[PDB]
């Protein structure tokens, strides 16, 4: 504790959740600095020390906690996501933003890049493909990774490498849980 | 609507 | 682990010096809430939602208190072992296309940050902005360490250019993540 | 083993009453009751305990202190005839659901 | 909140002392029974958690009815010895505090 002598302690619990609440595994993570020490785990059903520095909590904990917390699976684990996340996580829709824009110069034979950017949407889930006089392009097709807003919205960038010419049209297409009919959008020389 | 937590438990 | 769905109902984060805490609920990697210590107020990201579920900040407070003990006890039996210093890295993205005059949202992401402990702010042109400026908690990652992300509204002008700032113990000098209409 | 100070104590009106705990149990949370027929037990203020205090259903008229691990004390900085009754002091783990231990107990009356 | 339904009940050595409680706070997963004797203070008896429906431990029985919270506290056998006042309380899966009840008197004629 002398002088840049910094110490924090992470609690981390964790329900994971497959299938609605047909399975649900709960992890419960003691980590002291940066270090995961204690766990408990449903799967383990035990709270079983991870490393040496929680080799002093095991055996307390599992006589003082472990039927309160493995009750923790039923009361905070399937209870939040049945009773919680069904009416407000689990239902939240927001429909993509979708347009087309290039990368350089408007001319009449350029090697240039098309981006769709699709933007603002939730949940996660999405398609977004590319055609090109209704056929799909896949070959200088590139999207980002999912990119989170951290405001609950995402946004993904895909690029299409291309040469623009007469009669040319391209298309974005997308589809997604809030759209009850895909999107496309179109571009033009 | 009341959700629940899940509890930090203390050692020693 | 894997799942369709993940949620993080009481995550503690307790530091010291400072009696520093944090505590928050997430679902699918992003913030419910986190309740304030000092209002005793859970707030909620998402106004809508504390419409519909809710709970008791008297729960967040509770635990933060575990916190300061399990800390301490760690503290003292780890052998006073302080925490390593990382080197946050930062990105900036706005949140919808850029078009000169409409109104958007620049956000910087900030990843790897340990100890949770950071100074996010932001420079147009090189001087500090501080009205239309929002900050997120501190998001856990895989690894232990954290991100954070902070937003600022504007006006997209071919006059402006614009600057994420991020200070922490882990960096020398104060890293600028630059970033201007394109 | 949980102590209570005045383990009974006549105040007047106005007066300003201090009850006190201790608990050796070395316990995180510390409580302070009250018992009156057709209430039960009602809890008025608690501690996480370091310097640490929380309303519990009626904390009106009173004010409780936690100087240290073992200490919680009441304090009603001007007695009312309506805070004549038995109180109980508690302590237990850090939580809500593990289990409470109660001191002796303690009846006060203002007049 | 939470409510005892036997304002006040006695019974003769050796039947089943039947006691009631409900609450409506469906958050509520911890529910302990804490008995008092005249004199001192109370003391945590049986308790039991929202999981299961039931609960023995010798003559004690809690018997939870998760939905239309009730919940049923089951001394077969009596026996003076067992007469004081006995608290049902609750607390929510959040952390927090214990909250008890009116409270039923129980008297066991030998």
């Amino acid at each position: 504790g002398d002088s840049e002598r910094h110490f924090v302690v992470q609690f981390q619990p964790f329900c994971y959740f497959t299938n609605g609440t047909q399975r649900i595994r709960y992890v419960t993570r003691y980590i002291y600095n940066r270090e995961e020490y204690l766990r408990f785990d449903s799967d383990v059903g035990e709270y079983r020390a991870v490393t040496e520095l929680g080799r002093p909590d095991a055996e307390y904990y599992n006589k003082q906690y472990l039927e309160r917390t493995r009750a923790e699976l039923d009361t905070v684990c399937r209870y939040n996501y049945e009773e919680t996340e069904v009416p407000t996580s689990l239902r939240r829709l927001e429909q993509p933003n979708v347009v087309i824009s290039l990368s350089r110069t408007e001319a009449l034979n350029h090697h240039n890049t098309l981006v769709c950017s699709v933007t603002d949407f939730y949940p996660a889930k999405i398609k977004v493909r590319w055609f090109r006089n209704g056929q799909e392009e896949t070959v200088g097709v590139s999207s980002t990774q999912l990119i989170r807003n951290g405001d609950w919205t995402f946004q993904v960038l895909v690029m299409l490498e291309m040469t623009p010419r007469r009669g040319e049209v391209y298309t974005c297409h997308v589809e997604h849980p809030s759209l009850k009919s895909p999107i496309t959008v179109e571009w033009r020389a | 609507s009341r959700g629940g937590a899940s509890q930090y438990r203390p050692s020693q | 682990i894997e799942a369709d769905h993940v949620g993080s109902y009481g995550i503690v984060v307790y530091q010291s010096p400072g009696d520093i805490g944090q505590y928050t609920f997430e679902f699918d990697g992003d913030e419910l809430f986190y309740v304030d210590l000092d209002k005793k107020e859970t707030i909620w990201m998402l106004p809508e939602f504390a419409q519909l579920r809710s709970f008791d900040p008297q729960g967040g407070l509770q635990n933060i208190a575990t916190g300061k003990h399990n800390l301490g006890v760690l503290t003292k039996r780890s052998n006073s072992t302080p925490a390593t210093n990382e080197a946050p890295q930062a990105t900036v993205f706005p949140k919808s296309p850029v078009l000169l005059g409409q109104p958007n949202t620049l956000i910087c992401f900030v990843d790897n940050i340990f100890p949770p402990v950071i100074n996010i702010t932001w420079l147009r042109n090189s001087k500090s902005v501080a009205d239309g400026v929002y900050e997120t908690s501190f998001f856990v990652n895989r690894d232990y360490s954290f991100h954070k992300l902070s937003y600022l509204t504007f006006i997209p002008s071919d006059d402006d250019i614009y600057d994420c700032k991020v200070e922490h113990w882990g960096l020398e000098e104060p890293v600028l993540k630059h970033w201007e209409p394109e | 083993a949980v102590t209570q100070s005045p383990r009974n104590k006549v105040a007047v009106t106005g007066e300003k009453v201090t009850l006190s705990c201790n608990q050796t149990n070395n316990h995180n949370n510390m409580y302070w009751y009250r018992q009156d027929t057709g209430h039960g037990l009602r809890l008025i203020y608690y501690s996480y305990g370091a310097g640490s205090t929380e309303k519990g259903d009626i904390p009106d008229g009173y004010k409780a202190s936690r100087p240290s691990q073992e200490n919680f004390s009441l304090t009603l900085e001007s007695a009312t005839p309506s805070q004549t009754s038995v109180y109980f002091c508690a302590s237990g783990d850090a939580g809500g659901g593990y289990e409470q231990y109660f001191g002796p107990g303690t009846r006060l009356t203002v007049l | 909140q939470v409510r005892q339904s036997p304002q006040s009940l006695t019974v003769w050595e050796g039947e089943t002392a039947i006691l009631n409680c409900s609450y409506e706070n469906s958050a509520f997963d911890y529910f302990p029974w804490y008995q008092q004797f005249p004199g001192e203070g109370p003391a945590l008896l049986i308790s039991i958690l929202s999981v299961s429906d039931k609960k023995e431990d010798g003559r004690f029985t809690i018997f939870f009815n998760k939905r239309e919270k009730k919940l049923s506290l089951h001394i077969a056998d009596s026996q003076p010895g067992d007469s004081a006042t006995y608290f049902c309380a609750a607390s929510a899966n959040s952390g927090t505090y214990q909250r008890f009840g009116t409270g039923t008197k129980l008297q066991v004629v030998p």
